[PDB]
This record gives structure tokens, C-alpha cells and sequence, in this order.
RNA sequence: UUGAUUUGGUGAGAGG
């Protein structure tokens, strides 16, 4: 119950968030961008992911 | 009359504040709710159990 | 009034850019003042230098496409971002590339000078597919701490710069990730105490103890004014 | 007593020793299951959420 | 005390003899200690029989399920009490509400 | 260490006779006269034993093979120390 | 030696306070002469 | 390497006990990290003396009552809990409060000493009803940190007391309450740096900048282990 | 060779 709340929290989007359509070259300066607080959980974005 | 009296007493109209996180000093995201209930002790205690 | 000093009880390497600190054991509830202080230093506030901006010939925003490439200019640019790079004496080099041929370009590919090195040749930068290809572009490199990614800089930023220069995310710090449990350790008597576990992966150019010890000394220097 | 040695005694005797736990109204297999014992300072089973 | 309660909270613990509703109105003498001395008010008090109340008041002790049933006084010494009003609180009450 | 016996059930495919195949192994070390096949990281004789079966060295085959090499030994020893 | 001891004890786990010892035993109770 | 250092510019005591501390001049980023860890190690562990034995004569137990006070003894074990007290020299002092007559027992009825402070002279106690009452209890004022209760204290203590003391616990710590903002910092050639505006709320006994400056010590020497070896 | 009694059974109430 908990967790399937935080992940439905957290894999979700919004129409504009905090770093809205930047590029990120992996997902680990996805969580420092999300950590440092430059981008928010929810903020759509192309990543590469391998 | 809960969100007059709310009005009354200098406190946010919803019932809800932002709160911080003791842990990392970082807003919680999307403000919760804080109030007084009334809770009670029920005498099932566990070093009558254990 | 005494407080329980730790020894550092691993390094458990598993590569060259990975480590794990295992640490114990510290009062309850410190290994989080600890691993949140370090963690906030380490992200946003450790100096370094890496490429900030870079002029290419044949494109005009960074939504145009050059010949001879298999990948776009995005991915020449997020590549480029990958690219660890270190300066000594100075702290705004620019750097130019040019490779003809069939093949891949590298980080080995690059011109260089007495100042600047490459902590990884290997890593690729393109590849070629026409021999007639002849890529350039003007590396210029920085020196900040932190991220600083590129669309708050374009947003900063108000001088025209000539049109062919390409703007990209600053990775100055060096550490790519950082983080950390808390788990629980037993002196023989109380076992209300925690022991630190702090994961760590950087690119090149630094080795995580060296960095771990960076910012704990940018963090006792900031401290330094009022102690007994 | 419970002298100051015991415990020691007592973390080298649970190590790889598993345990079985058992909800009062078991009604198929998956109500006993086994688990290797953390000691917890305190009176009260902790159980990981998904079991 | 219970911020949000319902009201009934007073009926409840009047009503269930845990406290030590006064009998005759009136002062208070407050020797306490062992018992709340209560003069009483003339137009309540007998011709005969002088008279002033003297509650007892059940300090710790047992109760069926093992908790601890105790009353403590709610009134100051010489301050005015009328009949029907509570004088000692009981156990989960405060001063005359019912708090669990 | 252990968490999960699933390769030591990959080499004993029956997976109830893993527990009877590592109880011999570790009958074998506790009493048991017997020292391990493999490097011990304070782990105690069953986590040896589920250890000893992982790396392909322990099944029933080899257990019945050292048993007949114990008998034939202690008919040697009985005979060269009579005879 | 044959002699036993089913002194009424503390009961396992729990601590506490005396607050209260009550006594109405065999006309007798009385030790020094405490009664 | 373009850092700075900060200073504690202006202290500002807005009553005895609660009390702002400004910071300055913090650089980016910091003032979230050094906000949070002063905020973690000064609600955790700060040095403060409290009530630990009760020796009240004539009264066995905790749960027992006495001749001529309002409150039981229950309840004066928990107005003494909340004392507040401040020793200088010493780190285990023994008051002595005596007083008879109708009226009620303040803290400032304690026979004091020269080198103990009781810091709330309106701190009610007792309320002694009998003129013919008296009551004299012998507190003993130890000095630690965290929390440490009665049933642990049961065994712990090592100096064989006599019976008859009732056990109070140990509430040590003098912080209650502290919030830190981060603010934009009025630099005359700077705008990207902030100030701290650490706000305590103490027990009346602890000197801000000197908690400041203990905590600051405590983190040093703490990080020294990260500093030095490895 | 160094020590002891509820389970038995009923009724009532409670927890998951």
C-alpha cells in the first residue's frame, strides 16, 4: 500500500514542472538533478537510458 | 464554521501546512495535514503479551 | 559530556571509480547529519572543471544535423557533457578537434595542451561514416563547482553569442553519485547507535576517498570561525 | 543474571539460524514462513511489510 | 480534556461515580490531605446537625482490570462550590470532563 | 553468506533432497570428525554445507564415494594393524 | 535440606513499588511483636 | 577555490529564553546543510543539568500523599521534572528547599548556593494549605545529555544510595525548539550569497553563541574522522 | 542426589 503510493507518486508527469524538457545524459544526474533541486520528481525529459 | 474558526486562530484556511523533514531539512511536497486528535491508550500493552 | 569517535572500517573497492564507506559507530541519529552534510557538499558545492561551451561548424541552433554522423548534435552534445576533462594551471582553455576518416572519434582524438589532459581516451566522442567527413568544433572548458545545466545558463546569459556555439550542462563536480543508508551498529551495551554506509561514483579525474576528503575539509574550513 | 558476555554468546548463536514465524489463524502455507532473526532492542516482532 | 468533544463528556463523568460531586454547597475549609472539608451554605444546612461535609477521597488503589482508579481534588482552599458540582477528579477526568 | 539456495537446488534437482544431501554434509562437520571443502566466513555448518553444494562439489554421489574410501580405510587400518 | 521454598516472589518481567501490605493472618502474625 | 567564511554578526535576545542568532556570510547552497546539521546536533545533544533524586523526609514511596499540599506527590515529581537550573562550577549539586505556611511553594524558595542559578522564580511547586505544614525536600541536580529514564537507571547506578530517594528522570536537554531560515544576504558587491537566521527557544540556562559554538565543535570533531583518516 | 502445582471443568468478558 505505501510503496505503490510512491511509486505512483513518483513515476507520473506533469504538463510543466521544474526542468520541463531538458536533456540528461544518464539516470544518475537524474537523481542529482532531483536531489540538488534543479528539477522535480515529475518534470518531463529526454534521458539516456541503456 | 471549521475553516471560520480556522480564519479566527491565524492558521492556513485548507488545514494544511507545509511541513519540513527532520531527516534532510527539505519540503515535503504538497503541503500535509497537521491537527490535534484526541488519542487514547488501550490496555493491550506488549509486556503483557510478549 | 564525551562523544564516540568512529574508525573507518572499509573501503570495499569494486572499481576504480566506486567505493563503499562502511563506518561505525556514531550516536543515534548523526549518520544522517553526517551523510546529508556530505551529500549537499558533494553535489552542489565541489569544485571542478569541465566543458561549458563548444562552436561547431555547419549547424546554427542545436536542433540543426551535420553529414557524416551517425548520431545527431544532441548526442554529440550530451556526449561531449560525458567527457571528464581536467585543467592545472588555468581555468578557461579552449580546446579544437578535427577528424577525417572511417572511424569513431575519441577522446585520444583531440588536441591538446601542456595545461589539459584527458582522464579517459577511450570514451568515445562520434562516429564517422563518410571519409570525406571533416568534423570541428571549439571545446571551450570552464572552471566552476557544482551543475549549473544549461538552460538556467541561457537564461542567465544575455551577451549574442556568434551563431555556431553550443551551450551544455557543466558537471563541475566530480562525483556522479552519492548516497548513503544508515544502518544500525552495537557497542555491547547500547545498541541505539548507527553505522554510516556511503556509496560513491565519480568519473575520472579524482578517487572517491580524495573526494569524501575534499568536502569534509571544505566543510571543517567553513566551520573553522567559531570553535573552541 | 544476564552478565555482559551472553550477548555476544547470543549473536553467535542466532546468526544462520532461522526461525519459523507463525500468524495465529495460518489457512494456507504461506502463514508460516522462515526468516534468519535481527534482535531488536524493544518487545515486539518486526515483520518485513511485504510478508 | 478533549478539544473536540461532544459535551456529553460532562454527563458521563458526573454520572459514573468516579468523582466527588458535592453533596451540600457551599465554602471550603481544604484540610485535603485526607479529606476536602466543605462548609456548607445556611439555606441548604439542617437546623440540627451544625454540620459540615467531609468527602474521602480514594487514593491509589485497584481497579478490576489492574489500573489505578485515584481522585484528586479540583478545588482550591476557600472558593465557592454549589450543589450538584464536582470537588475531586477521578480517574481519565479533568476537572468534572471525561478524558480517556 | 545466505539469502536464497536456488543454484544449490539447480545442481540437486530434486530440491527435498537438498535438505537431506546438506544434513549428511553437515552431520558430517558438526559431531562430526570432518573439516569443510570450502573457505568458512563464520557461517555456520548449514550455510558450509548449502556453500559446499553451490560450487558443485558435495551431492550424494561424492558423499557415498568418501564413505566407501572411510570403509576401505578403516578395513586397511583393521587389517595392517592385526595382520 | 528436606525444607523448600515456596516464599511467594516477584512474578518474571515485571518491576514496581510496594504500596500496600495487608494483613489479617492466624491470630498469631506478630514476629518480634510488631501486631 | 573562491569560498568565504561566516561570523556570528548580530545576536539579538528577544526575552531570557527565546532568542534569535543571526549567520553571515553563508556561501550557495550552504545555508540548507549548515541550518539542518546545527538544527540535528542542537536538539540532540546539548549539555544541561535537571532534577534526577527527590528526597522528600517522611514520605516512602512516589505514590503515597502528605500532610498540608495540594499537589501529590506524583505531581510534585512532575513540577520538579520540569526545573529549570544552571551550575557553573560543579557537576553534582544538592538544593535544599524548606518552607511552612499557607500560601504556595515557588522556586524561589530554595536555599540556594553560590554557585547554582535557578532561573524562574515563578516556577510553582507546591501549594501548601496547613500553617501547621511543613516540607523539606533535598534535590540533587546532576548534568548530562539525551534522555535517561528511571527503569534504565535502576541498575546503572554504580554509588550504592541508600533507600528512600524516589528517582526522577532525566530530561537534560535545554533545547526545546530552533528554526533556521535562509535568507538573501545584504552583501554590498555579492547577491549570491545568504544569511542563517538560526531561531532557539531554550530553557533559560544555555547561552546561545556558546550552544552555537558547542555544536560547531561537535560537528568538527566529528567530521575530523572523514578529515583525517581517508 | 540440589525444588514444586495449574491444566481438569464451568461461566462471563475481551483481541486478531
Amino acid at each position: 500500500q505505501d510503496v505503490v503510493l510512491g511509486l505512483y507518486y513518483m513515476t507520473r508527469d506533469c504538463v510543466n514542472a521544474k526542468g520541463e524538457g531538458m536533456v540528461l545524459t544518464g539516470p544518475k544526474e537524474a537523481e542529482r538533478l532531483y536531489r540538488s533541486g534543479l528539477a522535480s520528481l515529475h518534470a518531463r525529459v529526454k534521458v539516456r537510458i541503456t | 464554521e471549521i475553516k471560520e474558526l480556522l480564519k479566527l486562530g491565524d492558521l492556513p484556511t485548507s488545514g494544511q501546512i507545509r511541513l519540513y523533514d527532520g531527516r534532510t531539512g527539505e519540503q515535503f511536497e504538497r503541503p500535509v495535514t497537521v491537527g490535534y486528535m484526541y488519542m487514547l491508550k488501550l490496555n493491550h500493552l506488549v509486556d503483557d503479551k510478549m | 559530556t564525551e562523544f564516540l569517535k568512529p574508525r573507518l572500517v572499509d573501503i570495499e573497492q569494486v572499481s576504480s571509480t566506486h567505493a563503499k564507506v562502511t563506518l561505525e559507530p556514531l550516536e543515534r541519529g548523526f549518520g544522517h547529519t553526517l551523510g546529508n552534510a556530505l551529500r549537499r557538499i558533494l553535489l552542489s558545492s565541489m569544485p571542478g572543471c569541465a566543458v561549458t561551451e563548444v562552436e561547431i561548424d555547419g549547424v546554427l541552433h542545436e536542433y540543426s544535423t551535420k553529414e557524416g554522423v551517425q548520431e545527431d548534435i544532441l548526442e554529440i552534445l550530451l556526449n561531449l557533457k560525458g567527457l571528464a576533462v581536467r585543467v592545472q594551471g588555468k581555468d578557461e582553455v579552449i580546446l579544437t578537434l578535427n577528424k577525417s576518416g572511417i572511424g569513431p572519434v575519441t577522446a585520444a582524438d583531440i588536441t591538446h595542451d601542456g595545461d589539459v589532459e584527458i582522464v579517459k581516451p577511450q570514451h568515445v566522442i562520434c562516429h564517422l561514416t563518410d571519409e570525406n567527413a571533416s568534423i570541428s568544433m571549439r571545446i571551450k572548458v570552464q572552471r566552476g563547482r557544482g551543475y549549473v545545466p544549461a538552460s538556467t545558463r541561457i537564461h542567465s546569459e544575455e551577451d549574442e553569442r556568434p551563431i555556431g556555439r553550443l551551450l551544455v550542462d557543466a558537471c563541475y563536480s566530480p562525483v556522479e553519485r552519492i548516497a548513503y543508508n544508515v544502518e544500525a551498529a552495537r557497542v555491547e551495551q547500547r545498541t541505539d547507535l548507527d553505522k554510516l554506509v556511503i556509496e560513491m561514483e565519480t568519473n575520472g579525474t579524482i578517487d572517491p576517498e580524495e573526494a569524501i576528503r575534499r568536502a569534509a575539509t571544505i566543510l571543517a574550513e567553513q566551520l573553522e570561525a567559531f570553535v573552541d | 543474571r544476564e552478565e555482559a558476555v551472553v550477548w555476544d554468546i547470543l549473536d553467535e548463536v542466532i546468526r544462520e539460524h532461522p526461525v519459523l514465524l507463525n500468524r495465529a489463524p495460518t489457512l494456507h502455507r504461506l502463514g508460516i514462513q522462515a526468516f534468519e532473526p535481527v534482535l531488536i532492542e524493544g518487545k515486539a516482532i518486526q515483520l518485513h511489510p511485504l510478508v | 480534556k478533549p478539544l473536540v468533544g461532544t459535551g456529553m463528556e460532562r454527563a458521563v463523568a458526573v454520572d459514573s461515580g468516579v468523582t466527588a460531586v458535592a453533596k451540600r454547597g457551599g465554602v471550603v475549609q481544604y484540610v485535603d490531605a485526607s479529606r476536602i472539608v466543605i462548609k456548607v451554605n445556611e439555606d441548604e444546612m439542617y437546623p440540627g446537625e451544625a454540620g459540615i461535609d467531609i468527602y474521602n477521597l480514594t487514593k491509589y488503589t485497584r481497579s478490576n482490570q489492574n489500573t489505578c482508579i485515584n481522585q484528586m481534588p479540583c478545588v482550591s482552599l476557600g472558593e465557592p462550590v454549589e450543589r450538584g458540582d464536582v470537588l475531586a477528579d477521578g480517574p481519565s477526568t479533568d476537572l468534572g470532563e471525561l478524558a480517556l | 553468506a545466505r539469502v536464497t539456495v536456488q543454484d544449490a537446488v539447480e545442481k540437486i534437482g530434486n530440491r527435498f533432497d537438498l535438505v537431506l544431501v546438506a544434513a549428511r554434509r553437515a552431520r558430517q562437520m558438526q559431531v562430526g570428525g570432518k573439516d569443510p571443502l570450502v573457505p568458512e566466513e563464520n557461517d555456520k555448518t548449514t550455510v558450509i554445507a548449502l556453500r559446499e553444494i553451490e560450487e558443485g562439489l558435495i551431492n550424494n554421489q561424492i558423499l557415498d564415494v568418501r564413505e566407501r574410501q572411510e570403509q576401505q580405510e578403516q578395513e586397511a587400518a583393521e587389517l595392517q594393524a592385526v595382520t | 535440606s528436606d525444607v523448600k521454598d515456596s516464599s511467594l516472589r516477584v512474578p518474571n518481567g515485571v518491576s514496581g513499588t510496594v504500596i500496600d501490605v495487608q494483613v489479617f493472618t492466624r491470630d498469631g502474625v506478630e514476629k518480634d511483636k510488631r501486631a
